[PDB]
RNA sequence: UACCCGCAGAAGAAGCACCGGCUAACUCCGUGCCAGCAGCCGCGGUAAUACGGAGGGUGCAAGCGUUAAUCGGAAUUACUGGGCGUAAAGCGCACGCAGGCGGUUUGUUAAGUCAGAUGUGAAAUCCCCGGGCUCAACCUGGGAACUGCAUCUGAUACUGG
RNA sequence: UUAGCUAGUAGGUGGGGUAACGGCUCACCUAGGCGACGAUCCCUAGCUGGUCUGAGAGGAUGACCAGCCACACUGGAACU
């Protein structure tokens, strides 16, 4: 059921007495096609072992995003330790305007009409963790109704 | 010194909410009474209360939901270094309708949704998100 | 004088003349005090080809503005189509 | 009714002519901070009733001299 | 102003059948549709992002015969109109004239429809249209003219079209060799392999 | 960078210079070759690149790289330079338009022929 | 002349750039730090997917490229929209004129602010509906916009006097 | 990395002149005016409606089209 997209496969190197030791990581996101995402970061000595470990680590510890039909509920800024990022709700049917790793995590996240922009540095790790932060701190109007102690047509 | 009493009020609300206080307190004023009246109306505080005969203390009782804070973010707009007066079509809409923006219009102080339904701009004091 | 005349704004082989209350000593496409109507020469069937605000035109002719040859024939044509 | 302004007075050391510092309040065209810019006008007057610090209401007239085209209509705050 | 190459290279390059040939023969029997075209055609890499948006855009372009600045003007007009952008782009590419002749079945394929239109044979409201990129409107008849009414390839194309499935937003009466564009189609009446957010993302890069 | 600092002293814009100053914003200027001479580039490369030192039309004196595989250029012969920095020759910013006006194209080149000025083969 | 009608024949009508990553597109042969490519990272020292040729393909198409020039990406002059311990960046420290900002209560004024109207923002262009040239480009009708300026008339929360 | 500038110069009164106000031009007097909100000085530039770009605020720019200004081999002067 869960669709998964790899983003990057980097080749880290740890230097030992013999020489270098080439390892491969993997940054794969997974999600249902609606507001349930989990990113995952795996790292192993060979590539498909790393991407399978990344897929397991993403297949658990997922997220719970409440959503509109295919779009967000407000503009959000999200910052995490490399990068602040800004993603914005859109009109119905206008394409996932993002790129790099934001594109993959949002089209897995099942938002389909967004406007995003990556400020600061744009490592795939940093920007997918900041996008996950943005989808976290986004909230539904029923949630804000229950929070503020009003009704949804009283908020309008 | 105390070059912005309204930002003193807003910073006290933000600090008390992010540090899990219950009943925050500040020196009172007429504009602080009006802004706290707006917040008690819309539902970002439980109740406010101004106590004191000559110089009073305004007390704000903060709301909570499942432990977390109720006001997510709150900021100035029209700081005294740079004031922001906005016409009626160029009014904001913070958080796509969810949050509120406090505007002082000619008819007292009111939320920007009421300002749009009364058809006049004013000055944007804060963006209670 | 100020005249009511015709400026040819169009393309090759297919003109379109807009009438203007303009000065005499200006260009054809040049400045004008007031723009009143138009006359499409190759305007087709079932549609409107010529449109002149005779209120403003007679107001300017009272105000001393003269006429042109073609727009004289056109004003006669509009008041005949009445 | 008449389009008339009001500004202070810098000096009156020459005769039958004062200079008026109209401080009009303008929006800044980019940053939005309402800065002030004081424009000086050589203002004509008879019998020299004004001096430094006066607050004069002025209107525009035919040009009385090379750089002087404004005459006054009433005078408030004569002293300091 | 066309592509005059081997059509099964396009069909085999995308992989899906582009409806590029008639249907008397099975197109999987006609070409070796399993492998990719060229020499290295038994290789299938993990297709990149520029690759996947380019493949969706080129699948649409080589289905409908539309070149690049024509497609870019269709995208600019589609994003300019009201409503959904991909819905409007498929609406304009469906409101092309030779697509209407292919849906009404007067020509065999879309390229034969282009030759039939371009060789002065289609009457929209009784008027000769010499152009394959005419835009058709709702409540509009479209008919074959009298010097083209006798051509055997039109009734062969008609028997092939009524062997195929029918489009539902049109009215056809092939005993007169005519029909009418009843309403502008929806997104739902078309095919579902033609995706749209990839095209609007590639032309909003 | 407060707004008072901005109106007291404005936010200075980011201007920068063109890397081909001798062309005077003309896409091709015509030079007369004074010298034609070889130079070995800067490490880690090793070849003998051919730089023709030309005097331009507007009095400027610049060297300019010669493209293609082989050439025919001498001195006393007008050529066109077209800009574009060759990376590995230190201090040469221009190419010669191969095909243009005295410098004919490469011998028996079949591909990329527009870039080097060679007619179609039959 | 636009346009319409008749004639005879697939005849008279396809090229350019690229294929190591960025960037869609891979194999052989000729070279051997030579010849050369290069927009950046770098290629070439005897198996070169990076140079030259062939085959194949990809992209544009009556155009394709290389150069020049602007903007974007450049949040890389940041008002919207940056930063200052160590990355470039807090004057050596204080006093202080101009300037900037100014606690709180009332009253007035209404300058800034907001709101309605009036005048105006030439037409063309841009945009929204529409009409025509068989379609489009193009031509064109009506409309708002013309983010302003000024005048009159209000309102008094904020800021100012 | 231009801080001083200005002698008809800032103003007054009288005369003259101009289609018209005005140091426009003179006689006489006052000693002023401009300047860190950039005077003076140097270098570049026709300006605007717009055009290109930009999501927007802006940046660049002023080809065709339209308005305004200036010039008609260079430097002047007046007539009709
Ligand atoms: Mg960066
Ligand atoms: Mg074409
Ligand atoms: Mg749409
Ligand atoms: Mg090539
Ligand atoms: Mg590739
Ligand atoms: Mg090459
Ligand atoms: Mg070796
Ligand atoms: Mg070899
Ligand atoms: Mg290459
Ligand atoms: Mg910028
Ligand atoms: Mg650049
Ligand atoms: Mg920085
Ligand atoms: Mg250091
Ligand atoms: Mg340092
Ligand atoms: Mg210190
Ligand atoms: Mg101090
Ligand atoms: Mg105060
Ligand atoms: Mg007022
Ligand atoms: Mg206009
Ligand atoms: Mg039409
Ligand atoms: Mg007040
Ligand atoms: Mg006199
Ligand atoms: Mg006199
Ligand atoms: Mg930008
Ligand atoms: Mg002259
Ligand atoms: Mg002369």
């Amino acid at each position: 059921e869960l669709q998964e997209k790899l983003i990057a496969v980097n080749r880290v190197s740890k230097t030992v007495k013999g020489g270098r030791i080439f390892s491969f990581t993997a940054l794969t996101v997974v999600g249902d096609g609606n507001g349930r995402v989990g990113f995952g970061y795996g790292k192993a000595r060979e590539v498909p072992a790393a991407i399978q470990k990344a897929m397991e680590k993403a297949r658990r510890n997922m997220i719970n995003v409440a959503l509109n039909n295919g779009t967000l509920q407000h503009p959000v800024k999200g910052v995490h330790t490399g990068s602040r990022v800004f993603m914005q709700p859109a009109s119905e049917g206008t394409g996932i305007i993002a790129g790099g790793a934001m594109r993959a995590v949002l089209e897995v996240a099942g938002v389909h009409n967004v406007l995003a922009k990556a400020y600061g540095s744009t490592n795939p790790i940093n920007v997918v963790r900041a996008t996950i932060d943005g989808l976290e701190n986004m909230n539904s109007p029923e949630m804000v109704a229950a929070k503020r102690g009003k009704s949804v047509e009283e908020i309008l | 010194s105390m070059q912005d009493p309204i930002a003193d009020m807003l910073t006290r609300i933000r600090n008390g909410q992010a540090a899990n206080k219950a009943a925050v307190t500040m020196p009172s004023s007429k504009l602080k009474v009006a802004i706290a009246n707006v917040l008690k109306e819309e539902g970002f505080i439980e109740d406010f209360k101004v106590e004191g005969d000559t110089k009073p203390e305004l007390e704000l009782t903060l709301k909570y939901f499942q432990g977390k804070a109720v006001v997510e973010s709150i900021q100035r707009v029209s700081r005294p270094g740079l004031r922001i007066y906005k016409r009626k079509d160029e009014l904001p809409k913070v958080m796509a309708g969810l949050g509120i923006a406090v505007v002082s219009t000619s008819k007292g102080v009111m939320t920007d949704r009421a300002a749009r339904q009364a058809g006049l701009g004013g000055e944007i004091i804060c963006y209670v998100a | 004088m100020v005249t009511i005349r015709l400026a040819r704004h169009g393309a090759k082989k297919r003109p379109f003349y807009q009438v203007v209350v303009a000065d005499s000593r200006n260009a054809r496409n040049g400045r004008f005090i007031e723009r009143v109507g138009f006359f499409n020469p190759i305007a087709s069937e079932k549609e409107e080809g010529t449109r002149l605000d005779l209120d403003r035109i007679a107001h300017w002719v009272g105000q001393g503005a003269t006429i042109s040859d073609r727009v004289a024939a056109l004003i006669k044509e509009v008041n005949k189509a009445a | 009714k008449i389009r008339t302004l009001q500004g202070r007075v810098v000096s009156d050391k020459m005769e039958k002519s004062i200079v008026v510092a109209i401080e009009r309040f303008v929006k800044h065209p980019i940053y939005g901070k309402f800065i002030k810019r004081t424009t000086k006008l050589h203002v004509h007057d008879e019998n020299n009733e004004c001096g430094i610090g006066d607050v004069v209401e002025i209107r525009e007239c035919r040009p009385l001299s090379k750089t002087k085209s404004w005459t006054l209509v009433r005078v408030v705050e004569k002293a300091v | 102003a066309r592509y005059l190459g081997p059509k099964l290279k396009l069909s085999r390059r995308e992989g899906t059948d582009l409806f590029l040939k008639s249907g008397v023969r099975a197109i999987d029997t006609k070409c070796k549709i399993e492998q990719a075209p060229g020499q290295h055609g038994a290789r299938k890499p993990r297709l990149s992002d520029y690759g996947v948006q380019l493949r969706e855009k080129q699948k649409v372009r080589r289905i409908y015969g539309v070149l690049e600045r024509q497609f870019r003007n269709y995208y600019k007009e589609a994003a300019r109109l009201k409503g959904n952008t991909g819905e409007n782009l498929l609406a304009l590419l469906e409101g092309r004239l030779d697509n209407v002749v292919y849906r009404m079945g007067f020509g065999a394929t879309r390229a034969e429809a282009r030759q039939l239109v371009s060789h002065k044979a289609i009457m929209v409201n009784g008027r000769v249209v010499n152009i394959a990129s005419y835009q058709v409107s709702p409540n509009d008849v479209v008919s074959i003219r009298e010097k083209a009414k006798k051509q055997s390839r039109v009734k062969a194309a008609l028997e092939l079209a009524e062997q195929r499935e029918k489009p539902t937003w049109l009215e056809v009466d092939a005993g007169k060799m005519e029909g009418t564009f009843k309403r502008k189609p929806e997104r739902s009446d078309l095919s579902a392999d033609i995706n749209e957010h990839l095209i609007v993302e590639l032309y909003s890069k | 960078a407060t707004v008072n600092q901005l109106v007291r002293k404005p936010r200075a814009r980011k201007v920068a210079k063109s890397n081909v100053p001798a062309l005077e914003a003309c896409p091709q200027k015509r030079g007369v070759c004074t010298r034609v001479y070889t130079t070995t580039p800067k490490k880690p490369n090793s070849a003998l690149r051919k730089v023709c030192r030309v005097r331009l039309t507007n009095g400027f004196e610049v060297t300019s790289y010669i493209g293609g595989e082989g050439h025919n250029l001498q001195e006393h012969s007008v050529i066109l330079i077209r800009g574009g920095r060759v990376k590995d020759l230190p201090g040469v910013r221009y190419h010669t338009v191969r095909g243009a006006l005295d410098c004919s194209g490469v011998k028996d080149r079949k591909q990329a022929r527009s870039k080097y000025g060679v007619k179609r083969p039959k």
